[PDB]
C-alpha cells in the first residue's frame, strides 16, 4: 500500500488564479465565499493514483489516428510534447497526462456545442498517455482553433488543449489550459486573466518547437508542466 | 528568499470536461480500459455502499456539469495505489454529474480509519476533488460518515474547522437506494450550507 | 471637563488596510459590507482620555524586569524608542503608548496560544509609558520571534510588536504593528499586505538605531507614529 | 496638494490583544492600575446602568475575542477626560468579550445630553471602539437608549443615517440583569442586521 | 590508506579575507607580516580524513534536543541545511559539517563569555553532521542572537552561526560565518568586512527557506557551501 | 576566462571555537565520541612522541584560545585517512591552547617519510592548520624535526624556503617531558622568528 | 538604520598649533587670559605635584612640537567644569612640547578616586589628549601613578587592557623636582613601549 513519507509545498494562491474572477462570468456563483480551511498533510494528502498499469489503445495519444473513421482530420498536424517536473526541477516519471481539445474550427464532439462551426468526421479531440522514465510525454494531434463562448458578448478562447496531470499524489494533481505562441487572443480572455500575474500566464503558452517537427510531415509546440516540489518529512512529531 | 520554479497555473476544466476525463458520461465511445465510479468489486472485503450526490451554486441551482475525482482507503485503512481494473478494489475513482443525471454515484466500500501524520485517527472519510466550468482552481473536501459520530467529533481535521456548524457540511447522510446501503453527499459551492473547502 | 475646540484631519482609508482583505482569512467574515457613514466631529469625538493621572508600576515600560520570576529573559535585549506626532510634525506628549508581543521563540503568554515553542518563565511581553513632555516613548524589551498561524498553510507572521495609542482623542486613537528592518517574513505576511500602498508599509518597519544602544548591554529600534493631524476650528457656524 | 505627514497604518490587533488591553482576560497577573469596565463608582451621580452585548461575524458566530474601548459623557453632559481610578466617574472605559458566552459588560450611568458642533442636541450616547483578530482598523458605532424615543428621533448624528431600518441597529435595549437595569447593545458586523459605523 | 590523485584549484585569497584588516582589532597582532610560501600540491595537501566511521548520536544535527535539561530551548526554532559542492558543481559527499553558535540572547555557552545576557538552560549551541550522498546537510536549532564584543565601543556581531566542514582533503578544509537574510547589522560588522569583495559578503547570507520548513512549527535557512574545485591530475612528470 | 563558482570565503573561528570543536575545553560535556589530540593507541607501531607548543602574537604574548588541526602519515609513510575512534592511528587529529598556560600537546608517533608529486622524499613532518580569534583565514605550516637534520636538508618543500633562516622556524627541538621522548613546535604568527605559513 | 548628521571629520592641528592654543609656548604676545598648565594654585586642597614628560615617534625620536589638553578630578574626586583663573583650582589645562622645551610640564594635584558608570572606583588618574603634526586625530591616554599600586590593580579601565605588559605604559613615575613631588609620564606613539591609546 501506499505510504507517506514526502511533503508537497504548500501552492501559491496568488499565482495561480483565485476563485472569484467575475470577467469570467461562471465563476461569480461557482466561487467559495468562506476561506479555504488549511490542513496539515496528511498519508490522505501525500498519496495518489499510480497508473502504470492502466492499459492503453495504441493510438491513445495520436489524435490524428484515435478517430480514424476513413481519412484523416482536417487541420495543422503537430506533435504536442514536454517534460513534467516538480519545483525542485525533478522529473515526474510514468506519471498520467490527459488531453481533450476542440478540432481545427473550434468545434468539441460534445452534444452541448452547438457552435456553427462543424464536426470533422476523422477527429475525437481526447488524448492520454504516461510520461516515460525521464518525464517526457508526447502527443500527435490538430491545432484546435479559438472558439467564441456566452461570456461577454464577443469573448473568444484562444486557441487552447485542456490538460489533466496526475502527479505523484492527490496534492500534486492538475488541471489546466495550454495556450500556444504569439496567439492574439491571449491577452483578451477573460480565463486566462483569471490569472492575475503576468508572468503566470507565460507558463500556459507553448513554445514553437522546430527541432521537434517532422520536416514535410508536422510541426511541433513544446509544453512543459511543473508540479508541486516533493521532498522528504524532516524533524515530525519531535 | 529561497524561490523554487512556479508551478503550472490552475485552469478551469471547462464545460467539455467530460470528453476528455468522463467519456461515458459525455455521452462518447469509451476506450477498452477507462477510470471510472466503480471503485469496489463485488467480491472486494469491508461493507459494500453506493455514495451519491448533487452539486450548487451559490444561487442554489444545480450545476449539471461537474467532474469529481476520489481518494480513499479500503476497508482495512489502507491506500491502494496500484490502480488496475483488475483489481477488487481501487482507492481512486472518478463520477460526474451531467445534463441527463445531475446526480453523481460511486460504488466502493466503507473506508477505514487512518493516522493523521502525528499519529492520532481520522475519522473514516473520502477525499474529493471537484472540477467544473467556473472553478479556476479544483476545490478540496472530505466526506465523513453520519453514523460515525463518536469517530467524527475526535477527528483532528474536522477539528481544525473553527465552527460546529461547518463541521455539519461534511457529514454524508446514511439512507437506503433499492434496498442496499447509500450516504448522500450535497455539495454547496457558495452561500447558505456553503461546503467546508481545504488547502493543504 | 473636555471642550471641543479642535479638528482632526480625515482618515486615509486606502493609506490604512481596507476592511476586507481575504487574504487574511479571518477579515472575510468580520468586515462591514455597507460603507462606513460619515458623520462631522463633535465633542463627542474630538475628545479623550488622558493618562497623566493613571498610576504606573516602576518596571512597566520594561519587559526585561516586569515579569521577574528569578532571572532575565532569554533572547534579544532591545530598547524601542520613538516620537509620537501629528501630521502637522507637532509632537504628542503625555500619551498613552501600550504594547504587547511574543517572547524571543514567538510564544504568547495568553491561555489560547499553544504553539509547541515553549513560554519564558521570566517574560510576560506587555508594557506602557507615556510619551514625555516632548513626545518620546521608550520600552526595553526581547525581540519577539516570528509565529506560526493558522491562515494558509504555511503562514508565519514576521516578528512583531503590537502597540496601541491614545492620542488626544478618540478619533486619533489607533492600533498597530510594529516590524523590524530587513526581516524577509515582511513581503510574505497577509496582515502585512492587508496594506495594499508599499509605501504604508515602510511606516510600520521600525529601524535599527546604533545610537541608542547600551554597549554590551542592549541593541535598539526606532519607530517613530504619525497620529491624525489636529488643528483649531475655523469659520464655523458662520 | 497640500500633503501633510501619512498617518501610521492601522493592523489588527490579534487574537492576544487581551494581553496588552485586558489582562485579566489572557489568563495573567494585573498591574496595580488598570483601565477596565467600571466607569462609575457608587456615588457617581446619575442612573447606574448595566451595558451589556454579544458580537457577531458574517456567519452569524460569536466574535468571542472582541475589545471595546467606550467614551461618553457623565450624567450631566460631561466629558471625564481626566483618567484616573480615584475619580466618581470616568467617561472611559474598556471591556472584552468573554471566551465561552462572548458577552461583554459595563458598569456606568446613563450619560447627559450633549450638543453637536452647530448647536443641536444629540440624543444620549455611548461612543464605542470594535478591535478583534480579522478587524484590519477598528469599527467606530454608537449605543443610543431605546427609552430615549424622542430625543432618538431628532439626533442630528442618527439622522444622517439614510435608512430608518439601519438606525434601529444602533437602539440598545432595555432589560434587567439581577434586577438590575441594564440595556443589550448587539453587534453584528456583516450581513442581516449589520450595525451601522461611522468615520470621522 | 589515502594517495594522492586530484588537485585543488589554487585558493583567490583576495575572496577570502585578507590576514590584516585592522578594523577588526585582534587580526592587528595576529596577522603574519611575511608573504605565504606556495607550495606545489602533494600528498600531504591532497589528502585528508572521511569521517564515515566517526559515531554521531541520535542528536548530534538537533540542536532543541542535544541539550535536553527539562524542557525546549527558547527562541526562534530552525532547520538549517543546504548542499556542500566544489567550484565544478561537484557534491560533496559524506564529509563532516560542524556548527556552533550562541543561544536566542547571543550568550555563548563558554567559560569565558560573560555577557550579561543569560544562558538558555536547555541549549547547547553544537551541532554535527555528514552530507548524504548527494551532498545535502541538515541541523535544527535556535536563531542565535547579536552580541556585543570588546571591538570599537558599540560594536555587536550579526545573528551567526560558525561552520567547519572537512571536504575531500586538508586542502579543503574550511571554517566561516553564516549570516541571516536582511539582518541589519551585516553591513556594519568588521568581521564581515574582513571580506572586501561585497559578492564574496553575499555567499555567506542564508536565505530564507520557507518551502524546506515544518508549518506551525519551525521556519528554515539554506546555506549552501562551495569547496574548492577538485580535478584529476594531468601530463605532470613528463 | 573560464571563471569556477567563487569558494565560500573564510571567517575567524572566533575566541568560542572550542565550544564547537574542542568541548572539553569549552568546560562542556563531550559526546560518546571526540575528535581529539591521541592519534595513537600504544599498539600503533613506530616510535611514540608527544608534540607540545606555544603560539604568539606580533607582540610576543601567548595566544590562549588557539584550536590546531594536524595531519600526518604513520610510522610507515601512509595516511590513514578513515578516521575511526577505534584505529591504532589515526593520520588526523586536534588539539587547542590551554588558557593559563597556552600550551597545546599531540600524542602520535613520527610520521615515515613520504614522496612529492615528482616522486622526491620530504623529510618526516606534520601538516598544521591554526585557526584562532583574529585569523580571518587558517595558516598553514608544517612541523619538521631536529634530528632530521640530513633529511630537512634535502627537503623539495623546505627549500622552497627562501632563506635558510626562514626554514629554522619549521624545526621542533628534541625535548623530554615527563622523561618521555617529546618536540616543541613553538609558532610565532608575526614579527621576529616568524613562523613560515605556506599556500597551497 | 537611523543614520545621524555625521559628525565633523578631524584632521591634524598641524606644526603652528600653538599659535592658536599656546601663545607662550609660541613665544608670541598672550591675551590677558590664557588656558595653561598650572591647574592649581598653592591654595588649592591636596598633594600639590609636578607632572612631566616627553613624547617620542615610532623611531624613538622626540616630538617636538606636541600640544596636550588634560582632565582630572580634584583631590576630592570631584570635575569642577567652571573654568576661571581665579579658581584655586581648575580641572582642565593645556600643555606642550617646543623646539626649545622638549619636555611638557603641569602643576596640579593628585585627583581623588571617581566611580565608574556601574559605581566601581577607578584608579586616581588625569585624562589626556594628544595633539600634533602627524596625527590625523587625537590621541587619548590616561596617567595612572606608580604609588598607586593596589588601586592601579582593581582599575576596572586598567583592567579592559588585555595584557599585563601594556597596562604599565600608563603608570607614571614618581620622582623628585627641585625638592617637590613630580612624576614623569613619557608618551611612545609607535612601536617599542607603545602608549596605550583609548576609544570612547
Ligand atoms: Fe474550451
Ligand atoms: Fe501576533
Ligand atoms: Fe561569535
Ligand atoms: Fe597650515
Amino acid at each position: 500500500p501506499a505510504q507517506d513519507n514526502s511533503r508537497f509545498v504548500i501552492r501559491d494562491r496568488n499565482w495561480h488564479p483565485k476563485a472569484l474572477t467575475p470577467d469570467y462570468k461562471t465563476s461569480i456563483a461557482r466561487s467559495p465565499r468562506q476561506a479555504l480551511v488549511s490542513i496539515p498533510q496528511s498519508i490522505s494528502e501525500t498519496t495518489g493514483p499510480n497508473f502504470s498499469h492502466l492499459g492503453f489503445g495504441a493510438h491513445d495519444h495520436d489524435l490524428l489516428l484515435n478517430f480514424n473513421n476513413g481519412g484523416l482530420p482536417i487541420g495543422e498536424r503537430i506533435i504536442v510534447a514536454g517534460r513534467v517536473v516538480d519545483q525542485y526541477g525533478k522529473p515526474v516519471p510514468n506519471t498520467l497526462v490527459e488531453m481533450w481539445q476542440a478540432n481545427a474550427g473550434g468545434r468539441y464532439r460534445h452534444k452541448n456545442d452547438r457552435y456553427l462551426a462543424p464536426l470533422d468526421p476523422n477527429f475525437g479531440g481526447v488524448g492520454r498517455c504516461l510520461t516515460d522514465s525521464d518525464g517526457y510525454y508526447s502527443f500527435r494531434t490538430i491545432k484546435p482553433g479559438p472558439h467564441p463562448w456566452r461570456n461577454g458578448p464577443n469573448d473568444w478562447r484562444p486557441a487552447h488543449i485542456y490538460f489533466g496531470i496526475s502527479g505523484p499524489s492527490i496534492a500534486t494533481k492538475l488541471i489546466t489550459q495550454l495556450y500556444f505562441e504569439g496567439d492574439p487572443l491571449i491577452p483578451m480572455c477573460p480565463i486566462v486573466k483569471s490569472i492575475a500575474n503576468p508572468e503566470a500566464v507565460q507558463q500556459l503558452i507553448a513554445k514553437l518547437d522546430m527541432n521537434n517537427a517532422n520536416p514535410m510531415d508536422c510541426l511541433a509546440y513544446r509544453f512543459d508542466i511543473v508540479l508541486r516540489g516533493q521532498r522528504k518529512t524532516h524533524f515530525e512529531n519531535c | 528568499p529561497i524561490e523554487l520554479l512556479p508551478e503550472t497555473p490552475s485552469q478551469t476544466a471547462g464545460p467539455y470536461v467530460h470528453i476528455g476525463l468522463a467519456l461515458e458520461a459525455a455521452g462518447n465511445p469509451t476506450r477498452d480500459q477507462e477510470i471510472w465510479n466503480r471503485l469496489a468489486k463485488p467480491d472486494a472485503p469491508g461493507e459494500h455502499i453506493l455514495l451519491l450526490g448533487q452539486v450548487y451554486d451559490g444561487n442554489g441551482h444545480l450545476v449539471r456539469d461537474s467532474f469529481l475525482e476520489v481518494w480513499q482507503a479500503d476497508a482495512n485503512g489502507e491506500y491502494q495505489d496500484a490502480y488496475n481494473l483488475e483489481n477488487a478494489f481501487n482507492s481512486f475513482g472518478r463520477t460526474a454529474t451531467t445534463f441527463d443525471a445531475g446526480e453523481w454515484t460511486l460504488h466502493t466500500v466503507k473506508p477505514g480509519v487512518v493516522n493523521n501524520a502525528a499519529g492520532v485517527p481520522m475519522a473514516p472519510h473520502i477525499n474529493i476533488s471537484l472540477f467544473a466550468r467556473g472553478i479556476n482552481i479544483h476545490l478540496h473536501t472530505r466526506l465523513y460518515f453520519d453514523d460515525e459520530a463518536q469517530a467524527n467529533a475526535k477527528c483532528p481535521v474536522l477539528n481544525l474547522i473553527e465552527q460546529p456548524q461547518r463541521r455539519e457540511t461534511l457529514i454524508a447522510k446514511r439512507c437506503e437506494v433499492d434496498g442496499k446501503t447509500a450516504y448522500r453527499f450535497d455539495i454547496r459551492i457558495q452561500g447558505e450550507g456553503e461546503t467546508v473547502f481545504f488547502d493543504f
